[PDB]
């Protein structure tokens, strides 16, 4: 008498003893490539790939029997549910054709584009290699004028109609999936419909991240206002004392990163900065003494040390010429107890920081590793790089600097470095969450339909300039393709993970450090030695997806919400700075403020 | 004094997948315990029996030993009263156990890469392994309602599933060689001796 | 009365009238860039060309209602004919823009293509700069293998799958034409349907070209024995005497012209090579006395003198720092009498013969405008260069420079000087006919079908060493795409050109010294001078394409086809010499010799 | 009668009109030195298919009309009696039996811009050939066909009047040249214009 509960999970069974072994495989060929690049290497990741792929579909079409009213709980449950979703096999063949052509060649059509200078045409740029060098160090206003509309323009116009195709092939797929909408079914990640009737919906995040946008916005008001009034000394005549900024002034190409924004706007000059490269250069440092005082950090709060496997086989250093490899830092979850870490470290400060924050990635993935193969995927797209820039956060610290013995004992901490480190610090994180959220909200719009095509551009540069005060420098009608030209857009990521990816660490920072009983100011929180957090936190990381996310959220602060008090908490010194040398400045935007309409 | 022959046994290259595991009988040997302990290259080494050091002196009826090749994680299962998918459908210790069980790291020559698809264990059974049971029984389970037409299909699944071993695993996923000593006593009178 | 041959009357008086002022404003535009370089000229450049293109496929379009068929006599049908024809109803506009990318793809790889010495990575060269300086002047066989092998490998490995491509579609986009493949459109220029039983056939032309090949072939294995002998001496290891040439020691990039070998291969290197840069400079000579000369040239043979717009309008001087420009001589006819001829000017003797070449371009021109806008091409693909080539012979010989004063009138015209002008002559006219001639075979047979793709390198090679006489230095498998190196290749260029042109110059050179009454060695007629001469040419150059080529010929030199006859009785005293001193070597060639094979 | 004839207004006319509406500028009582015309010289073609100018010394004459008007150079050819062309055909055809001069000279410098000049205008198709000093200004769109125009530029039907195109790097055929062709009538009435 095998109730269709008891019978899944014997077929769950079978699933996780064959399966695990074959996704190992496509995880070692797909590792393979990446660290020997060849045409060969790519056939054979590409292969065993499909392999993977199509044993996945046959596991779907078996899992379908068992249906998930019959099932009773809990986690059995959920895994089936994971299996039902095949993933791809609702879009007729030959739109299916179409659309990998379309998606391929819009990632080509990225990366592929150069731009020229206009009166000489032999000279050519790239943007991942030459463009971002332009980007972030320009101060002339003219040249990174060019570069922004030239790029937007030569690339954007060849985009701006394979995305409106890309548009309905997609919607096409997620109607067939039964998610209306397509933007409607990227948020179905965080969705946890399963918690008896109290679950979260897909459409309540939207809510949830305009109440945030809203609780955040006089920070990045007043920010932004303080911004505009440095940005003026620089270029005198081209930044309205009362309009929102132009797009190309902003640090970066689409100006999602203010942080190369921080030497035209330093508040305390004089006052030295803290960079520990030399020092880590001049102390003998080489990368392996990086990730092992990186480890140490961990093994601190009471996390496991890494894996002999971790050591021998991850690619920690760019090897040289015994081959070519993607130089993009990458942490791998390979599958049995192959954890590795893939970067081309330089012994930097920035390699450092990265470095305790990749090795976060492991640990979660360590941890969680007990639970069934299927709820081996952080809990939610927003937890995982959340979780690493919790280390990263504890880390970066001046005091545990000191005690590293990277910084002189007597590096004197006031008013100022800590309001200026601040400052720095938001461009990077409040900087990013207006834009990210407004990129988005366009997406999910798009998808929605609330727009039409003959507007997308139109409406596009009203919410930059309602919701994140950047204004166009030249106008852009309906054959550009702006939206695309960032990165994530052209190929299709989702966006909202950067924007609750914030909302997370300070919620975690703020308990973690509240357990460690912290005395002190919440941006100089330093956990480590403290195995209590370590707890919590390793209670967190164990469950894994296993949990509906509300809950495994609850169990560390005590709430099963997004809360941004914490990142307003984390800021509110620099916050109240900003205050008082705002009072004499106009802070907000006008919605239409444009440099060419004289 | 014909010094026992546990070399072959503890030495050999050859161990056979964990459901279909070896026994090989020692009889009329004097054994020497001392050795193994003192090689000290085990990972795991924990008589529950007796004590290694005080049982050098004892003389016994019979003396078995099992080999068998595991999983890291799967090296706890091997003792009384343990259970787990190898204790209860592979090799089962009595609850009265009380013998030595030595185990360690086959990863040098147990694993290639690509894999070494070759062991094999026991998923899916009836009812649970007596203790010191072997089933090389290759029938098909039928999970669900419905029979085994005797072909593999849905709700009836194949037995057996092939451990696969990699060099890159992780330290519970490498694959693990065990063998277990086993000793008996009976009104017979009693010749697998050692240094009395 | 209103019959469809009157209406088609009526139809082209009306697009004659109307078209005439637009292609003017087209090519007064396009004049504007050439002559003044920058993206604003470009732009309006492109922007009047828009509108000539649009009007152009209108007026097509409607032409097709008056059929061919019912039409009479007899240029209208021909007008017809090319009218009808409009470019690009054809193709599938997916495979219009994705063909059209290609094709320009090539033409920026080519032009922006680049290669690096080995020792240092950074230093590199472009083909049109350094490359071909390298080539043209450089003794070193590694050095000019590792320019060659460099461009042919990085500029060549590129190209190969846009080439694939690129002919698929271009067979494709030929066959909507109702043309076999597109080799069979380029033949088509030569094709005349004009006549009832005696029109040449696009089949015919390979045939005619085939063997004019063959007839050749003697004068071209006694150059090659010749001047193999001579490379031993400069190169002592490489060259074996049984075996062809190496690709790179042809004194240019792909081997096409022999004319930098001269220096290597001088017969006499003691006489003087005549050069009067010198005694031009001398004499006070300035630009205008070069195009002065020029036009007093074609007056003397009894055609009319410039228009006044030819001196105030052209661009005979480079312009200086005013304006930027490319220098490659053109000659231009903008249309409505206006004649112009750009060139940057300098006071050598090259750019004397290069004035009167050019010059001949604009005589033919001033002399075609009398007859219909459609049927003013010209008479054949190389029937123009042709005709200026024609008049550049008459002037290089040494009796036309001592009535200019260049030379003083005793300086001796020995047998030995002769020779040596012959072999100079020689290896710029002969060598490059069968590297042409190959080269159009290759692409002919590619486009047939007649190649496979995976044995094009194979097959390409084959042909060099057995047509041409020239070998590979190194091994090329099937991802270079040697073929492509070449500017015309890559650019989508018809190369059968040249080679026709070289059999319709001494042809016409021939023809118009006999009418001259000169008595001697053809090479050294002169045609000035001679009023008849110069009214057959004027017959023939006022048709134009209004008749078939074939008749417009037969009035010349009273036959209808491509005769070399005239071509090797014009180098028959360098033939001669050429068998004198080749008897005591090897002549011809094993095909199967390989400097790689040891 | 001393008074001198206009011919100053009419030669040095800032404004011509176009071939098809040529201005007949009519002649009254305006005693005028034909010598002067042709030692001013500056003339591109000055033919009199008559008699000389030099023998018009004493000859006075009923009415003597001026025609001014502007065309293309090639076309100045046609402006002579038993001449075809588009001209002389559709536009203004002078009489087979001619009895008086014509005056053409190079009209570039003022009668043509850069960007193009388009306001002088040509009949280009016409029903039937022109009579000696007929003028047609019909803008009346042409039958080429059977098929009726609407009175809508399209298939067989084309506009009858199309604009000349003149630039100043033009060739000396295409550039502009201004003509003015004077006749003289005699009558049984007094005559009067001498
Ligand atoms: C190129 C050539 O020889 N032209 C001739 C010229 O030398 C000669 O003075 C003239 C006399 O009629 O003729
Ligand atoms: C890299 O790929 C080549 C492809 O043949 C292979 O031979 C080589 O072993 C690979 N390198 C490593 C370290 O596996
Ligand atoms: C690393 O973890 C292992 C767990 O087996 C432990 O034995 C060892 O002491 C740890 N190392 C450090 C430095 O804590
Ligand atoms: C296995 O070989 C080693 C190597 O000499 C030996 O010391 C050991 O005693 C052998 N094992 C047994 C059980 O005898
Ligand atoms: C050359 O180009 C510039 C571009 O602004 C233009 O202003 C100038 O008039 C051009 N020169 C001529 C002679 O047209």
């Amino acid at each position: 008498p095998s109730t269709t509960e008891d019978r899944a999970k014997i077929f769950l069974d079978n699933f996780n003893h064959e399966a695990e072994d074959l996704s190992y495989q496509s995880s070692l060929a797909s590792w393979e490539y990446n660290t020997n690049i060849s045409d060969e290497n790519v056939q054979k990741m590409d292969e065993a790939g499909a392999k993977w792929s199509a044993f996945y579909e046959e596991q779907s079409k078996l899992a379908k029997n068992y249906p998930l009213e019959e099932i009773q709980t809990v986690p059995v449950k959920l895994q089936l549910q994971i299996l039902q979703q095949s993933g791809s096999p609702v879009l007729s063949e030959d739109k299916s054709k179409r659309l990998n052509s379309i998606l391929n060649a819009m990632s080509t059509i990225y990366s592929t584009g150069k731009v020229c200078k206009p009166n000489n045409p032999q000279e050519c740029f790239l943007l991942e290699p030459g463009l971002d060098n332009i980007m972030g160090t320009s101060k002339d206003y003219n040249e990174r004028l060019w570069a922004w509309e030239g790029w937007r323009a030569e690339v954007g116009k060849q985009l701006r109609p394979l995305y409106e195709e890309y548009v309905a092939l997609k919607n096409e797929m997620a109607r067939g999936y039964h998610y209306e909408d397509y933007g409607d079914y990227w948020r179905r990640d965080y969705e946890t419909e399963e918690s008896s009737g109290s679950g979260y919906s897909r459409d309540q995040l939207m809510k949830d991240v305009d109440r945030i946008f809203t609780e955040i916005k006089p920070l990045y008001e007043h920010l932004h206002a303080y911004v505009r009034t440095k940005l003026m000394d620089t270029y005198p005549f081209h930044i309205s004392p009362t309009g929102c900024l132009p797009a190309h002034l902003l640090g970066d190409m689409w100006g999602r990163f203010w942080t190369n924004l921080y030497p035209l706007t330093v508040p305390f000059g004089q006052k030295p900065n803290i960079d520990v490269t030399d020092a880590m250069v001049n102390q003998g440092w080489d990368a392996n003494r990086i990730f092992k005082e990186a480890e140490k950090f961990f093994v601190s709060v009471g996390l496991p040390n890494m894996t002999e496997g971790f050591w021998n086989n991850s690619m920690l250093t760019e090897p040289g010429d015994g081959r070519k490899v993607v130089c993009h830092p990458t942490a791998w979850d390979l599958g049995k107890g192959d954890f590795r870490i893939k970067m081309c470290t330089k012994v930097t400060m920035e390699d450092f920081l990265t470095a305790h924050h990749e090795m976060g990635h492991i640990q979660y993935d360590m941890a969680y590793a007990t639970q069934p193969y299927l709820l081996r995927n952080g809990a939610n797209e927003g937890f995982h790089e959340a979780v690493g820039e919790v280390m990263s956060l504890s880390v970066a610290t001046p005091k545990h600097l000191k005690t590293m013995g990277l910084l002189s004992p007597d590096f004197l901490e006031d008013n100022e470095t800590e309001i200026n480190f601040l400052l720095k610090q938001a461009l990077n994180i409040v900087g990013t969450l207006p834009f990210t959220y407004m990129l988005e909200k366009w997406r999910w719009m798009v998808f929605r339909g609330e727009i039409p095509k003959e507007e997308w551009m139109k409406k596009w540069w009203e919410m930059k300039r309602d919701l994140v005060g950047v204004v166009e420098p030249v106008p852009h009608d309906e054959t550009y393709c702006d939206p695309a030209s960032l990165f994530h857009v052209a190929n299709d990521y989702s966006f909202i993970r950067y924007y609750t990816r914030t909302i997370f660490e300070f919620q975690f920072h703020e308990a973690l450090c509240r357990i460690a009983q912290h005395d002190g100011p919440l941006h100089k929180c330093d956990i480590s030695n403290s195995t209590d957090a370590g707890k919590k936190l390793h209670q967190m990381l164990s469950v894994g997806k296993s949990q509906p996310w509300t809950v495994t959220l609850k169990d560390i602060v005590d709430s099963r919400n997004m809360d941004v008090g914490p990142l307003l908490r984390y800021f509110e010194p620099l916050y109240t700075w900003l205050q008082e040398k705002n009072r004499k400045s106009y802070v907000g935007w006008n919605t239409d403020w444009s440099p060419y309409a004289d | 004094t014909n010094l026992c022959p546990f070399g072959e046994v503890f030495n050999a290259t050859r161990f056979a997948s964990v459901y279909a595991w070896n026994r090989k009988r020692i009889s009329n040997c004097v054994a020497d315990y001392s050795v193994l302990y003192n090689s000290a290259s085990f990972s795991t080494f924990k008589c529950y029996g007796v004590s290694p050091t005080k049982l050098n002196d004892l003389c016994f009826t019979n003396v078995y030993a099992d080999s068998f090749v595991i999983r890291g994680d799967e090296v706890r299962q091997i003792a009384p009263g343990q259970t787990g998918k190898i204790a209860d459908y592979n090799y089962k210790l009595p609850d009265d156990f009380t013998g030595c069980v030595i185990a360690w790291n086959s990863n040098n020559l147990d694993s290639k890469v690509g894999g070494n698809y070759n062991y094999l264990y026991r998923l899916f059974r009836k009812s649970n392994l007596k203790p010191f049971e072997r089933d090389i029984s290759t029938e098909i389970y039928q999970a669900g309602s419905t029979p085994c037409n005797g072909v593999e299909g849905f709700n009836c699944y194949f037995p057996l599933q092939s451990y696969g071993f990699q060099p890159t695993n992780g330290v519970g996923y490498q694959p693990y060689r065990v063998v277990v000593l086993s000793f008996e006593l009976l009104h017979a009178p009693a010749t697998v001796c050692g240094p009395h």
